[PDB]
């Protein structure tokens, strides 16, 4: 199996440097490329560069200045870093593979790095339950979620039950409020008659502020 | 335009 | 660059329709074009190679058609899991570049929202401020209105909504609305409402709840 994993999102001051490592399997670097993409809301999907099978870097031309990439073939890792950052470089930063060594159709990914330019602080969430209920009951089916509040920068991971509860699970997209910190519920819908043998647990894992609170949710 | 929150074009 | 323009920007369609995207290229470029899908949270998932090539593991059907300027991505039967934003690019001329990119939207029955609401936990209220939920879930289209009202204050400003993107699965969407009061406020009153209006319902639905 061809997989590509990069290290996880951060932010990143402006005028300082981005550092993103992407870890490969299924395959060996001497013998594929692989190449960097970002995906930015102002200029959508950019290609950045690539570093070849032998060592030998291409970059688009507005960013050779400013762009580097180096590899560990004995570890399989390939290094991005990005000088001289301003707020526009906000963006998904991803590596990918294309299908033969030379080619650029890209159909092996990582999963991307959400990197995030601005010069606040760091800061981990509270998470709050929203518990079930009579106002939150209709015809068997009671919903219930959690309130993750006041964190910066995106994103967050919300999971439910350690990954095993995912049938009916709706994780808003966020929302900055004027604190200039994000906010966002996650809900999700059981039966009723759970309520009282099923625990449930929100797993909420911030990594640029290394946050993980798992949020028991109950009725009140 | 492409949303960070959810990669998706809004 | 080539500069590649996609069009429409939103296609909206019923299931098993047929639906064609376009992708126009500044500048001929034969049949060097490649055809993505992103999903919802999703990194891009290649789904055509040179104009028309098929992909292993890609249902058959998408298909893919042009050459020089011109070039069509096609889905012969749209399922709701078809529900993405598609991009092309062109690998021609150095750099290789992408389009903007065509949003697939479904259509499907109206559906009302259930509206759920939920009060502040007693640990926020802890910490000094107090947030009122408000959840409209699985309902389309995604047009609706949420009120807020505090002992009959109309509440304003003091909102934010939030709205899931479609659903794969269902084609619904949900939407979440937050009131934020200051614990003092909160305290200071009695009856907290949402009122919830949408194309499925044939009354505004209220839900409610007394502090206590």
């Amino acid at each position: 199996q061809v997989q590509l994993k990069q290290s996880g999102p951060g932010l990143v001051q402006p005028s300082q440097s981005l550092s993103i490592t992407c870890t490969v399997s299924g395959f060996s670097l001497t013998n594929y490329g692989v190449h960097w993409v970002r995906q930015s809301p102002g200029k959508g999907l950019e290609w950045l560069g690539v570093i070849w099978s032998g060592g030998n870097t291409d970059y688009n031309t507005p960013f050779t200045s400013r762009l580097s990439i180096n590899k560990d073939n004995s570890k399989s890792q390939v290094f991005f870093k990005m000088n001289s950052l301003q707020s526009n470089d906000t963006a998904i930063y991803y590596c990918a593979r294309a299908l033969t060594y030379y080619d650029y159709e890209f159909a092996y990914w990582g999963q991307g790095t959400l990197v995030t330019v601005s010069a606040a602080s760091t800061k981990g969430p509270s998470v709050f339950p929203l518990a079930p209920s009579s106002k939150s009951t209709s015809g068997g089916t009671a919903a219930l979620g959690c309130l993750v509040k006041d964190y910066f920068p995106e994103p967050v991971t919300v999971s439910w039950n350690s990954g095993a509860l995912t049938s009916g699970v709706h994780t808003f997209p966020a929302v900055l409020q004027s604190s200039g910190l994000y906010s966002l519920s996650s809900v999700v819908t059981v039966p009723s008659s759970s309520l009282g043998t099923q625990t449930y647990i929100c797993n909420v894992n911030h990594k640029p502020s290394n946050t993980k609170v798992d949020k028991r949710v109950e009725p009140k | 335009q492409f949303d960070l929150s959810t990669r998706r074009l809004k | 660059d080539i500069l590649l323009t996609q069009s429409p920007v939103i296609l909206s369609v019923s299931p098993g329709e047929r639906v064609s995207f376009s992708c126009r290229a500044s500048q001929s470029i034969g049949t060097n074009i490649h055809w993505y899908q992103q999903r919802t949270n999703g990194s891009p998932r290649l789904l055509i190679k040179y104009a028309s090539e098929s992909i292993s593991g890609i249902p058959s059907r998408f298909s893919g058609s042009g050459s020089g300027t011109d070039f069509t991505l096609s889905i012969n039967s749209v399922e709701s899991e078809d529900i993405a934003d598609y991009y092309c690019q062109q690998n021609n001329n150095w750099p290789t570049t992408f389009g903007a990119g065509t949003k697939l939207e479904l259509k499907r029955t109206v559906a009302a929202p259930s509206v759920f609401i939920f009060p502040p936990s007693d640990e926020q209220l802890k910490s000094g401020t107090a947030s009122v939920v408000c959840l409209l879930n699985n309902f389309y289209p995604r047009e609706a209105k949420v009120q807020w009202k505090v002992d009959n204050a109309l509440q304003s400003g003091n909102s934010q909504e939030s709205v899931t993107e479609q659903d794969s699965k269902d084609s619904t969407y949900s939407l979440s609305s937050t009131l934020t009061l200051s614990k003092a406020d909160y305290e200071k009153h009695k009856v907290y409402a949402c009122e919830v209006t949408h194309q499925g319902l044939s009354s505004p639905v209220t839900k409610s709840f007394n502090r206590g």
